[PDB]
């Protein structure tokens, strides 16, 4: 915990087999490999913490030694891998768990509904992302609106996704809590720009490789709605 | 005195009152379920809450009471002092309730015995709730109030809020409500009022139906879990899935529907 300084950033790139994430976000612009091999590293660190408090036989006995270890630092998350140990990390180590300033979590299973939809705790800021979807089922809006739910405030991004044109403006409108929201060459109708448009808590907004060149009921004939816009 | 879904003929009401006239040491009224009897209900309450006597348990309940009996009762609420537990709940005022129950706020300034109090239905008493708050802040012992069978809007829920700002009662356990039209902001809306209510058993919190907002499902478990007791409270009319009743904590017991 004493030590805070990062040191060599060569090599470890053994965790997080998406390291350019699979054909995802943090494509090639604005990408700086440098930085992403720190949060590789650090995301590493943050795991040994959880094996050494899962092998510390200490549940509740040392909760501010691994406390103070997580305070201030990041956790991704696979929804396509979820190790069992992660439910006891959560449910065994509360107000600890909750001291990371983000957590990552990519892509429905129900059991990633289950481990984020606790009675733990609100997590401060959830960073979700959206890769393989072709198609969004109400299954699965049903399980997103539980795991935005479960946030202080949210940070959203589309990718690619085509079961999401006609079907963001739902989606969003599951949790006002998202202030940052980025879509990716992913399609949308006038209705999804509508919706985004008419939500005023959004801070951060990104539009990539929108090609709809007709948006009189949206961002191109107005934008001057959303009076928190910083980015 | 305890009489259950007994049919009446539509006249001994009145002989019944006549009997009652001569018995002082009552101390238990209990009269419910009654079925479409009508007039000489008023007549009943022409005969009590007059020629002063013991009676300190009224419980007259589903009886389909006319607002102008509930007059008769207003005036009267100077008499047989010691009565605490006035009733008159699962009661449907057609017309003029809200002006019976107006009458009724105002006065019960010589009883401070007054608690457990329950509340007439009519159309539309939700004008007056803001009322009713002016002599309930005065009363440190009510340990329940009932207000039942009327829809409640988010404005009442605020008002309510302010109710429940509060200066405190320190004795409040039960609370209940057969419907309203309810959202997530308020409920939510209303919260924060369990941290001062620490003592609550239980609650019904009734609604035709809703389906729970996630945060509502989160919130609610996590505030019912730090009460001391939750003691059998029921949700009816809420739309839990398997992973919300999952959520809820392992409370004494709860009904959904």
């Amino acid at each position: 915990a004493a030590v805070y300084q990062h040191g060599c950033l060569l090599g470890l790139s053994i965790a997080k087999r998406p390291l350019w994430r699979q054909e995802s976000l943090q494509s090639v612009k604005n990408t700086t490999e440098q930085e992403i091999l720190k949060a590789i590293n650090i995301n590493s660190f943050v795991e040994c913490g959880i094996h050494l408090y899962q092998e510390s036989t200490s549940k509740s006995a040392l909760s501010q030694e691994f406390e103070a270890f997580f305070q201030g630092k990041s956790l991704y998350i696979n929804s396509g891998n979820i190790p069992d140990y992660l439910f006891d990390f959560f449910e065994h180590l509360p107000n600890c768990a909750s001291a990371l300033d983000f957590i990552k979590l990519d892509f429905i299973p129900s059991r990633a509904v289950s481990l984020f939809f606790n009675w733990k705790q609100e997590f401060r800021t959830l960073e979700v992302t959206l890769r393989d979807f072709s198609k969004l089922n109400k299954q699965d809006i049903r399980y997103l609106g539980k795991i935005f739910s479960s946030a202080t405030s949210l940070r959203l991004q589309i990718k690619r996704c085509a079961g999401v044109a006609g079907s963001l403006s739902l989606v969003l409108s599951t949790c006002k809590n998202i202030y940052s929201l980025m879509v990716e060459a992913s399609p949308l109708t006038i209705e999804d720009e509508r919706h985004i448009t008419s939500v005023t808590n959004l801070k951060t907004l990104s539009i990539h490789d929108l090609q709809n060149q007709r948006l009189p009921g949206g961002l191109t004939d107005s934008l001057g709605n959303l009076k928190n816009l910083t980015k | 005195l305890i009489m259950d879904n007994i049919k009446m003929n539509e006249e001994d009401a009145i002989k019944l009152a006549e009997g009652l006239k001569n018995l002082k040491k009552m101390c238990l009224f209990h009269l419910t379920h009654l079925s479409d009897i009508g007039e000489g209900m008023d007549y009943i309450v022409k005969s009590l809450s007059s020629e002063p006597c013991d009676l300190e348990e009224i419980q007259l309940v589903s009886c389909c009471l006319s607002a102008n009996a509930v007059k008769i009762l207003a005036q009267n609420l100077h008499n047989l002092v010691k009565l605490s537990i006035l009733d008159l709940s699962e009661n449907y005022l057609e017309k003029d309730g809200n002006e019976a129950l107006h009458e009724l706020i105002d006065r019960m300034n010589v009883l401070e015995q007054l608690t457990a109090l329950m509340l007439p239905w009519g159309c539309d008493v939700q004008g007056s709730l803001s009322s009713l708050l002016k002599h309930l802040e005065e009363v440190p012992q009510l340990v329940k109030l009932g207000l039942k069978n009327w829809r409640l809007t988010d404005t009442e829920i605020r008002i309510l809020g302010a109710f429940f700002g509060k200066n405190p009662l320190k004795n409040f356990q039960q609370l209940n409500l057969a419907g309203n039209r309810v959202s997530s902001d308020g409920w939510l809306a209303f919260m924060g009022v369990f941290e001062n209510l620490k003592q609550l058993v239980f609650f019904d919190f009734s609604t035709k139906e809703f389906l729970p907002d996630p945060a509502l499902v989160r919130k609610l478990s996590q505030v019912l879990s730090k009460l001391t007791f939750l003691q059998e409270a029921r949700l009816v009319g809420w739309q839990f899935d398997d992973d919300d009743l999952s959520v809820i904590t392992g409370a004494f017991k709860l009904v959904t529907a």
